[PDB]
């Protein structure tokens, strides 16, 4: 790919 | 006749070789992409200009090195352009002063992609340039061989368009929520441009990227991108229209999206590629 997007997230109780 | 780099590394009378370490700032131009301008990096002078005139050419066989070897381009030598790697000796530059003067060489790469790039690791050889020096006095015929090295990690663009960043990391709010993705693109001249997303998806609609977090992963949620409030499926061309020298935002936003089943606590991560295409 030309650009790599890393998406970070979290699910909390 | 002798030469030196901006950092003081010299090749003496009779020629030889030297390494040139350059902080690269490659860029797309109209019809060709600048790799490196060496007129600020390599300097030469005539040691006896009162009685001798020195003649300096770029010799055939000058070429890219390392990961630029598969690409062709052009070299600008003293205001004129020639195919690179060089297949014939260039016209000469006259050196007629003891004062150091630039060696007027700049290297360009022929565009072959839309917005692609080649990653260069710092310390990598990027070109080998052969300077030939003769004179109007005797039969001297010397070579000054310049091994050009990248001083910094850099991406050389291979297309007509370039991006604000080659890697973008965003952090979402804790589920639920969204976050904008900062990403723009521009082109050296007007291009009819689009892009598509790539990555592993969870749904039949091919629009929710899977959670690939390795450590303590959440279950039941993935990542979905939107543009203008509209879901963007993977492997589908988004049209940006005509894109010129003014940067255009892709308008991307990241979201969570449920993929099925229970939503359990944990980490979420999706790796999504963007690839541009001429339309
Ligand atoms: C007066 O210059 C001649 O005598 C010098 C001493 O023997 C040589 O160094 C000199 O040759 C070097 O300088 C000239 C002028 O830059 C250059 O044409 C030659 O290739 C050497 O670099 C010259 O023979």
């Amino acid at each position: 790919a030309d650009v790599t997007i890393t998406v970070n997230g979290k699910v909390v109780a | 006749f002798a030469c030196k780099t901006a950092n003081g590394t010299a090749i003496p009378i009779g020629g030889g070789s030297a390494n040139v370490y350059v902080n690269l700032a490659p860029a797309v131009n109209v019809g060709q992409n600048l790799v490196v301008d060496l007129s600020t990096q390599i300097f030469c002078h005539n040691d006896y200009p009162e009685t001798i005139t020195d003649y300096v050419t770029l010799q055939r066989g000058s070429a890219y090195g390392g990961v630029l070897s598969s690409f062709s381009g052009t070299v600008k030598y003293n205001g004129s352009s020639y195919p690179f790697p060089t297949t014939s000796e260039t016209p000469r530059v006259v050196y007629n002063s003891r004062t150091d003067k630039p060696w007027p060489v700049a290297l360009y790469l022929t565009p072959v992609s839309s917005a692609g790039g080649v990653a260069i690791k710092a310390g990598s050889l990027i070109a080998v340039l052969i300077l030939r020096q003769t004179n109007n006095y005797n039969s001297d015929d010397f070579q000054f061989v310049w091994n050009i090295y990248a001083n910094n990690d850099v991406v050389v663009p291979t297309g007509g368009c370039d991006v604000s960043a080659r890697d973008v990391t965003v952090t979402l709010p804790d589920y639920p929520g969204s976050v904008p993705i900062p990403l723009t693109v521009y082109c050296a001249k007007s291009q009819n441009l689009g892009y598509y997303l790539s990555g592993t998806t969870a749904d039949a609609g091919n629009s929710i990227f899977t959670n690939t977090a390795s450590f303590s992963p959440a279950q039941g949620v993935g990542v979905q991108l939107t543009r203008n409030g509209t879901i963007i499926p993977a492997n589908n061309t988004v049209s940006l229209g005509a894109v010129g020298t003014s940067a255009v935002s892709l308008g991307l936003t990241a979201n969570y999206a449920r993929t099925g089943g229970q939503v359990t606590a944990g980490n979420v991560q999706s790796i999504i590629g963007v690839t541009f295409v001429y339309q």
